Order: structure tokens, then sequence, then C-alpha cells
């Protein structure tokens, strides 16, 4: 292959006059030499004279994913390019080159050519491509012509705390290209455009609003009315007391990074439809085959399950039956949902495959004729449905080789027939109590109470809007009269907070109106707290019927007015390319957010192929392992690194873990892999531009999938927010971890720590390595990032659920700071309450080595108490980005009983003081369970 | 005057002993079942990638076919145009390169051709992957069920949590 072998390669190559050469080059030489090489040997073939110049002409290969590629870039290595075959062509330079090159290195990224999109030959998907491209490619070319001010917002946005002393304490300031530097003296509650000013008194050779300060060494950014403190890296600095280095930067050098380029109702006929053939079956001969299907509304059936005749197994099953269900054409809800489910029975159970359709499409027209449908395979769980309602509408992409089951929806008039619009849909829709007090009580905390709810509908708009969900699923979706009726409601329904909203984006509100009404309660978040739930959000697309909906358009709305959002909506997004089920939808997202952010795409390029590296260089660490000791594969892996295609890969890039992060050198050295069954990369950064602790690592782990521990880490950082909120800082290190392919990952190196195995096994040793790590005054910052830390933790682990905790996947910061990781099982799983912990050697350390310290441990209560506390208050938030993240098929959190067992943990059932009261009997009896478990 | 009856044995020992029974046959064919899963999916991404691939031996072949179409009508000037004046070199180099191009776009035809087999194969794999899944399927849940009906069973005699888990190890 390419990525590993340092070889020479016989290439094929195409002049434009018809002549063909055949020669070997270097797979490390770049196709600025190789056109030099060509060119000496074409003098000696035919037809020379009539070739222009060679830098005339262009390359062009078949690149890795089947399309063509004109290699305009002449700097890369044959290596890097990776043609499909050995061949390269020669053609005129001239053309529109921007689109042609941009369509390329879009196919390259996202890890799916554009040709496969079209291909499918689906006005859906042009559709999309057409309407989402261009509305990017408008944000971009707006966004291009606006300041400096505004372009630096996007570019890099703003990294404050949540949140503060009136305390000073010293600055480093320098400016671009300078050798020499001014320290001085700043109070933690100054204004950045003072820092500045400041600062701008180099001597007196003799303005501050033509600048921004920079963080030296790293893409991070003050700015705007806030005051220092605020900030992540001069909080960051002050809290550890390092002296913060800055950089003044121009106006004029923001500028030049921002310049880069670029009628139904009168059918009262009943619903049918015709069952023809299965395609490419594979089941037992003895067996004979069954087609259950249904029709839905997200959860709730609208009529009955109708089942078809035991027609005996084989590849090709042929029915050519009716299935007439019990509702008419009219009654079918805008988002009605046919699901079908193959079966194998004995004649007198086994579910083969599924598949749902849409019985509306896309451009609201009932769908009519054949429709082939690609099914997917059944996999069996413990609450086994009949059907498969909350799968996926989109086609199984393996037509080659997946089953399938042939159908046929009738001709219902000689017009076809639309959903109806929104006003028709109004106008049929405008047309102290008992009631009152029950109404309360319902909704305040089933078939009798539905009904009450349906009647009193107006009162709950008035009265109770923050009920709208329970309000929904009362209403009878299997008559469209009642449905004009909630929808009529639903238009002139008061905005709701966030909370709420999120709530309405699940699978059980399939609804446009609902979905359009959930998004438009969502336009009210700022970018942090957008980012705190971005997760779940993309993992909701995956619940959408339509390609183009409200969400994907709020999701590239946001990632083009914001860099960040848009890098980790990128790899949420490319993490997930290789699912068939998503791999269409969320390529066609990553399509157009490319196109609107042409610049971001070349640093996002430049990870994908770091990323690509490392993939090989684990696959070779993986074999050598099985092959060689550690100590002799250490150096192997060292030699790979050392070529250059492979150091100039993994050499200068923002990190994919913190884009504002950078990662400049490689300290090949320092570069290691960890002993664990998947062998993960550790590997070593460092960047001279940076200051103190300016050395970054990240792990590269693939075998693993790293999205659980993603979850946790949000939910952690989730706590850490709500805990700052309320001015309880609790010291965590929620540590960064990202999925970014096929069980593939980043995750963040906590530098100075190491695991409480460790430190216990090398030479009551616990609180002797503090020691060492804080010596004299200093101890005492220790135990107390010690004991914030330690109740943090405690805490998170005991609502989260988070099982398997032991002296080596627990660690300890040189600070003091205690955090865990690896959170492969959560919830309570390895299914049962993971009881409240605390550990005999944590609660010595907490006291200061001493048998009783009540005052210390007392105040270690109370931080459990006030944290536990404070995420209560905030359980819905934890329920609804939960319930959500159902969708992303976590085996750990599949169901109701999962969510259940944060609802038990956070004792949302139990009034706030009946919480405290058995929190504490929790926290009690864990003290004393302390004792006994060490002995 | 009711009635419902799975549970073969009688007395609390024999039916907790056939508890361990069906839990281990159920926790071994639920693992046989995950092992042709992986199967599946990794056959399904191995089909994908040489069907990508298919394609872009087409597309190769395709600019091959191109260099053809133009040699053929490039070709034709100076062949005809250096008969006059007696330039026979330039014909036979010009020909000979052409049989070149046209020896190799044969070798890319065989490779194709080999790629095309395996596929061809590998789709057989697959089907036989899903048939086996699909005999194992009945199996699997049958034996989930059996296991829940002797959980039940035992439960509603009273028989307590710490004699269930032992049984479920
Ligand atoms: C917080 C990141 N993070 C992890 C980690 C690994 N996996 C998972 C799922 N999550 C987190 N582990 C560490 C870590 N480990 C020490 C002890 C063993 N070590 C080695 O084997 C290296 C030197 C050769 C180093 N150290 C620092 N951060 C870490």
């Amino acid at each position: 292959w390419t990525k590993e072998e340092n070889q020479s390669v016989v290439v094929d190559f195409l002049l434009p006059t018809g002549v063909y050469l055949n020669f070997p080059v270097s797979r490390n030489a770049n196709l600025s030499t190789i056109k030099q090489l060509l060119w000496h040997r074409a003098q000696y073939e035919p037809l020379f004279h009539m070739l222009s110049g060679p830098e005339a002409y262009v390359f062009t290969c078949i690149n890795q994913t089947a399309e063509q590629q004109e290699l305009e870039d002449e700097q890369r290595r044959l290596c890097d390019v990776q043609p499909f075959l050995p061949v390269l062509r020669l053609v005129a330079r001239e053309g529109d080159r921007v689109k042609k090159l941009i369509n390329s290195q879009i196919s390259l990224l996202i890890g799916k050519g554009l040709h496969e999109f079209d291909s499918l030959c689906d006005p859906e998907v042009n559709d999309f491509r057409a309407k989402m491209c261009q509305f990017c490619e408008e944000a971009a070319a707006r966004r291009q012509q606006l300041g400096w001010e505004a372009w630096l917002q996007y570019s890099f946005p703003l990294q404050l705390e949540p949140s503060l002393p009136n305390r000073a304490l010293l600055v480093n300031v320098k400016f671009e290209g300078s050798e020499e530097s001014f320290t001085f003296q700043v109070s933690t509650k100054d204004v950045p455009l003072a820092l500045m000013a400041c600062a701008l008194r180099k001597k007196a050779r003799q303005q501050p609003e033509d600048y921004t300060l920079q963080v030296n060494g790293r893409h991070e950014y003050l700015y705007g009315s806030y005051p220092l403190c605020q900030f992540q890296y001069i909080c960051s600095c002050l809290h550890s007391g390092l002296t913060p280095h800055l950089t003044m930067v121009h106006s004029s050098s923001i500028l030049a990074m921002r310049d880069e380029q670029s009628s139904l109702w009168s059918l009262e006929q009943p619903f049918r439809i015709e069952l023809i053939q299965g395609s490419k079956v594979n089941a037992d001969e003895r067996m004979k085959l069954v087609v259950q299907a249904g029709l839905f509304h997200g959860n709730e059936m609208l009529c009955k399950t109708v089942s078809s005749s035991e027609v005996s197994v084989c590849s090709e099953p042929v029915w050519k039956q009716r299935l007439e269900f019990d509702i008419n054409i009219c009654d079918l809800p805008r988002m009605a949902r046919l699901c079908f489910a193959l079966y194998a029975v004995i004649e007198k159970d086994c579910p083969i495959a599924w598949a749902n359709l849409m019985l509306f499409d896309y451009k609201d027209q009932l769908k009519t004729g054949e429709r082939c449908l690609y099914m997917w395979p059944s996999v069996p769980d413990e609450k086994g449905e009949l059907l498969n309602p909350t799968g996926t509408v989109r086609s199984n992409p393996n037509t080659d080789s997946a089953a399938a089951l042939l159908i046929c929806l009738p001709e219902v008039a000689p017009h076809p027939v639309y959903y109806p619009a929104l006003e028709k849909i109004l106008e049929l829709g405008r047309h102290t109590e008992e009631e009152q007090l029950q109404l309360r009580e319902i909704l305040e905390r089933y078939e009798h109470e539905k009904d009450l709810v349906w009647k009193l509908r107006h009162e709950v708009q008035e009265h109770f809007p923050e009920a709208l969900a329970r309000l929904l699923l009362v209403t009878k979706w299997n008559k469209h009269e009642d449905v004009a009726q909630m929808l009529y409601l639903l238009c002139s329904w008061p905005e709701l907070p966030v909370l709420s909203a999120l709530e309405l984006l699940d699978f059980s509100f399939p609804d446009c109106h609902v979905g359009s009404f959930a998004i438009k309660s969502l336009r009210k978040l700022t970018d942090d707290e957008l980012f705190q739930y971005l997760l779940q959000l993309v993992q909701v697309l995956k619940y959408e019927s339509y390609l183009d909906c409200e969400l994907t358009k709020f999701l590239l709305d946001r990632a083009l007015a914001n860099r960040k959002i848009g890098h980790f909506l990128f790899w949420h997004l490319r993490s997930e390319m290789h699912v068939p089920s998503v791999a269409l939808r969320f390529g066609l997202i990553l399509e157009a957010y490319c196109r609107g952010s042409t610049h971001h795409m070349k640093v996002l390029m430049k990870q994908g192929e770091a990323l690509s590296k490392l993939k090989a260089l684990n696959d070779f660490v993986k074999l050598s392992s099985q092959k060689t000791p550690k100590p002799q594969t250490k150096e192997l892996m060292h030699l790979c690194m050392r070529q250059e295609a492979y150091l100039e890969a993994l050499s200068h890039l923002q990190s994919p873990l913190d884009p504002s992060t950078l990662l400049a050198e490689v300290c090949v050295e320092q570069c290691t892999f960890m002993d664990s069954k998947m062998k993960p990369l550790w590997i070593m950064y460092s960047n001279e531009e940076a200051g103190s602790g300016g050395s970054v690592g990240i792990i590269f782990k693939n075998g693993d999938d790293l999205r659980q521990d993603m979850l946790t880490l949000q939910m952690i950082q989730l706590m850490d927010v709500l805990w700052k909120q309320e001015g309880l800082d609790l010291r965590m290190t929620p540590y960064g971890c990202l999925p970014t392919g096929d069980r593939t990952g980043l995750i963040e190196v906590v530098l100075r720590s190491d695991t409480i195995a460790n430190i216990q096994l090398n030479k009551d040793a616990l609180l002797n390595w503090l020691k060492s790590k804080n010596p004299g005054e200093a101890l005492d910052r220790a135990i107390e990032e010690f004991t914030l830390s330690c109740a943090g933790y405690c805490v998170a682990t005991y609502v989260l659920g988070i099982g398997d905790r032991h002296s080596d996947n627990i660690m300890i910061r040189e600070s003091g700071q205690l955090f865990h990781i690896d959170f492969g099982h959560f919830l309570g799983n390895f299914r049962e309450r993971v009881p409240f912990i605390l550990t005999y050697d944590f609660v010595h350390v907490i006291q200061q080595g001493k048998t009783n310290n009540s005052e210390k441990f007392e105040r270690f209560r109370g931080y459990c108490e006030r944290a536990y506390t404070i995420l209560r208050r905030h359980g819905l938030l934890f329920l609804h980005l939960f319930a959500l993240m159902r969708a992303a098929g976590l085996p750990e959190l599949s169901c109701s009983k999962d969510i259940q067992y944060l609802k038990d943990s956070l004792a949302l059932g139990k009034t706030e003081e009946e919480a405290l009261k058995h929190f504490r009997v929790k926290f009690n009896e864990a003290l004393r369970e302390s004792w006994k478990t060490k002995v | 005057y009711q009635q419902d009856q799975v549970v073969k044995e009688d007395n609390i020992e024999a039916v907790g002993k056939k508890l361990h029974e069906y839990n281990t046959q159920f926790q071994e064919k639920s693992r046989e079942y995950d092992r042709l899963y992986e199967d599946y999916t990794r056959t399904s991404q191995e089909i994908q990638m040489k069907r990508t691939a298919i394609e872009a031996f087409n597309e190769t072949i395709k600019i091959f076919e191109e260099q053809c179409q133009t040699q053929e009508r490039y070709s034709k000037e100076y062949i005809e145009k250096f008969k006059r004046e007696g330039n026979e070199t330039e014909i036979q180099r010009i020909m000979h390169n052409y049989e070149k191009l046209k020896s190799r776009i044969s070798e890319i035809v065989d490779s194709r051709r080999r790629l095309e087999e395996d596929l061809k194969k590998q789709a057989a794999e697959y089907r036989e992957i899903d048939k086996r899944m699909n005999s194992i399927k009945p199996d699997l849940i049958q034996l989930r069920k059996t296991r829940d009906q002797y959980l039940m069973w035992l439960t509603q005699k009273g028989v307590r949590q710490k004699k269930l888990n032992e049984w479920l190890g």
C-alpha cells in the first residue's frame, strides 16, 4: 500500500497527444518532481514537439473514492494522493478550477464520493444538495465581506468561564515578530481594551482599538466587554499561579487570516397496499414466510396490524396480496409511517427483516405505484416488538445483496393528491370548574385522562403552556379532524423555554409542525449552551423522516456562524459515515457544511490525514506487539514516524479535540503506545510559540467505541457548569474525548498525573505522593483540590451509575485534583443500583492524615450534598438529554429503564427534603462500608 | 379455573437448576449471534469497499478508452503527413506506442475481472452469514422466553434474590 511503503512504483502516464509512458518513480516523490521526470522521458518518445511546457498541464488521477481528481497542488507526494491505480493523465490547466477542486476535496474529506449521491437518481437528494449548498455558499460569501471584529468572533469565539474577587497578579505581553517583551501589573477585573493601551506604551518610537490580545502558542483571543478573570486562560493562570503570556496582534494581521476566497380529505376509501414479492431472502427451507405490516405515527399505531398468508421459504417468495387496513386515505396524518417486518413461522417466531416507508413524500405528495423496499436485518432485543416503527425510513444502501420487499400503493385518483396546506388545515380547525381541578391534578403530576385533556385542550394552551407534549400525545392522529384542531392550537402556541423544546425533539413527536416549533424555541440558545447539547441534537437527525428538515437548517445555520460548533458538528457527523443507516443523511450535511466553510475545510483535511496515518501506525504497532517485545516495537514505531510523509502529516495541525490548541512538533522520543487490549498510541507534542506547560498530548485509540466515554465526559462537563453557576468550583477534569471514525477516536492526555494503583505500588502513600508534588505551604492547596474533586466525582459517578471503579482507572493530578477515566459502563451496567462510594484512602487524605478531622469531613459532606442538590434542580435536563441519546444506539442506553436509573439516582419522584434525607443515609452507609472493605 | 404451563419442573431446586441451564445456553447463543453480527457488518463494509473499487476500475478504464479515442484522432494527421517525406520511423514508433497502451488496458481489465470474482464470492458469504443468523434467532428468542418464565415462576414462589443471582451466574 501507499500509506506504509517507502519503495518505488511504476506509474502510467497519458500524454494529451495519445502517447503513453510507463516508468518507476518514488512513492515519496511529489507531483512537481514527477512532472519533471515525465518531461525528461517524453523527450525520447514521439510527438514531444507538439506539447506545451509542463506548467501548461495538470495531473488527473482516479482517487480512492472512485472519482476523477485534478491534482492542482503539486507539492503533495504521490503517497499522499493515493490514486486507485498508479495512473496520471495530463489535461489542460484552464477551466473552473475552484468548483472542481472543492468537489474533489469534499469527497476525500467526508469519506464518500459525491458521485454516489448522483447515482441514486433521487429528487429529494438532488433538491437538498441544490438548496443547502446554495444557503451555505451564501452565508460564506456574506461572512467574507464583514469586518475583522465579526470574523474573529466567527473564527475564534470566546472561551469564557460560566461565572469574583478583585485581586491583582502581573501579566507578560509582547507584539508580533519582536523578541523583547514587557511584564507589567494588572488586576483580575480589568477589561482587555484597557490591557492593550497599557502595553501600547512601549517606550512612552512615538492605537489600542486596532489590536486584539492572543494567547501565544494557541488560537485563543481575549476581546470584548468582559473582565480578564472571566476568560479561561487567565482564570487557569491565576488558579495555578502562572504568569500569563499574551501577544498583541494588528487588525491588518487578522485580515491576512480572513482573506482566503470562497381534495385529499374527499378520499374516504380505505387505505390498502399490494404486497407482491420478496427478494434475496435467506431463511430455513423448512419454515414458511409471513409479512406482518402496520401503519404508525411515531410510537402509537393508527390502526390494527394486518398479516399475510404462510407462503413457503425461498429466496424469491411471491404473495400478490391486497392488504386492507382499518383507516381511510383521508384519515392518514402527514407523517404516516408504513412499517413492514418479514418473519419466518412454523406452518401450524423468527423476525427475519424489517423496513419502514413514509406514505407521503418530501413534496407532500401521497405516494403511488411500485416501491422496492430494501430491508434491514431484525436484531432480537428484550422488548421484542412485532414491527420496528422507531427504525429509519431510508433504504438499505446494500442494494446488491440485501433482501427486499416489492410492494405497490394504489392509484387513488386521476389527479395526484398532496397533504393539504397550512391555511386549509387552519380553516377546518377554528371550529373554579370541576373540570379545572381535575386537569390541574393530572398535569401537576391514561385512557380516561386522555379524553379529558382533549376537551380542555384550549385551557391547556392558556393556563398550562408547558404541558404541550402531554396534549400532543393524547391527540388522536388517526382522525384528520382531531389532527387539524391540534395543529390549529400549535400555530398560536406560546414560546416555551429550551428545556421543554428539548422534550419535543424526541421520536414521540414526529409531526413537522411540532419539530418546527421545537427549533423555534431553541433559536434563543447561545453558542456555549448549544455546544452543551450538540451531541444530542445530532443524534435526533436519525429520527427525521425527510432529508430537508428544520433541525438540519438550524445546525447548519449555527455551524456557519461559529467555527467551533462547525468543527464538532463535522466530527460528530464524520465519525458515523461508516454506518449505512445515516451515511447518506450525514454525508449531505457534511457536504453542505464544507461548501460554506472552505477555510475550515483545509484545517479538517490536515486532521483527517493525521488520523489516517495514526490508524496505519497503530496497525503496525498492533502487529509488532504480537511479534516482538515492546522496547523494540517502540523503536520500530519511531522509525515509521521519522518518515517525511508521516512526520509532516502528524506535524503542525489544529487538534481535533480542541481547534484552538495547536499541535506543532511531535516529540518522537516521548511518543509510545499504552499497554491495553487495543494498544492505543500515546503521541506527544510541543510548540515554541507557547509558554509553560505547553506540551500537549493525545491518545489515538482504534478498536474500541469511544462514544460512551464522550457522553459521560459531556455530562460531567455539564455538571461542572451547573455547579460553577452556583459558585461551587469542584476542580473537575472533564478532559477531551472525540470519536472520529469507525471504532476510532482521540482522547486528551492529562499531564502531570498517574493512576492511584501506580502511586500506591511505587515507593499512607497517596498522602506522601502529594507531599512530594506540593511541598510545605503548597500541601494545603492539594488537599482542598483533592476534597473538591473527590466530592464532585463521588456525586458524578453515583448519579450516572458508573461502576467498575478501581485503583488503575482513578487518577490524580500533581495539583491534588482527583479524576476518573475509562467510562465503558454506566447507569448500573457491567442492571443494578451502584451504591454511593467513599474510599478509606480518599477519606484519609481529606482528613489531612488524621483519624478524626470532623471540621474537614463535614465540609466534604457539604460539598457532596450541595453538588447532589444542584443536579436535582436540573434533573429534567438530564432526562430530556438522555432521552434523545436513545437515538445513538448505545447498548447501555436503549430504553426507558436506562432512563429510569437517572430518575431514581436523582430521586426526582421524592421531595427535596426527602431526597436529601435518603442521600445522607446512602452517604452514611458508604462511610461505614469504607472501613470494612479495606480490611 | 385458569391455566398456563411452560415450566417443566415443580420443586424449587429443580426449577432453579433448570434456570441455570437455560441462562447458560442463552448467553452461549447470544455470543454466537454477536460473533456472526460482527462478520455481517465487516462483510457488509468489505463488500461496499469492493463495489467502490469496481467503480474506480471502471473510471480508470474510461480514462484509457478516452486516450485511445484521442490517439486515433490525433495521430491521423502525422501518419499521413509524414508518409510523404518517408518517416516510417514516426509511424512505427507511434503505432507501437499505441500497441503499448492497448496492452496495458488488458491488464487493467483482468484486474477488474479478478475483483468482480471476489465480490461474487463475498456476496455469497454475506447471504450465508444472514442465513445462519436467521436460523439462530428462533433458538435465541425461545431461550430468552424460557429463561424469563423460569425466573417468574421462582419469584412468585418467593425465592430470594441471592438465590436467583447465583443461578444466573
Ligand atoms: C485522561 C486521559 N488518559 C487516559 C485514558 C485512557 N483511556 C481512556 C478510555 N480514557 C482515559 N489514560 C491516561 C494516562 N495513563 C497513564 C497510566 C498508564 N500510562 C501509559 O501506559 C503510558 C505512559 C505509557 C500513562 N495518563 C494520562 N492521561 C490519561
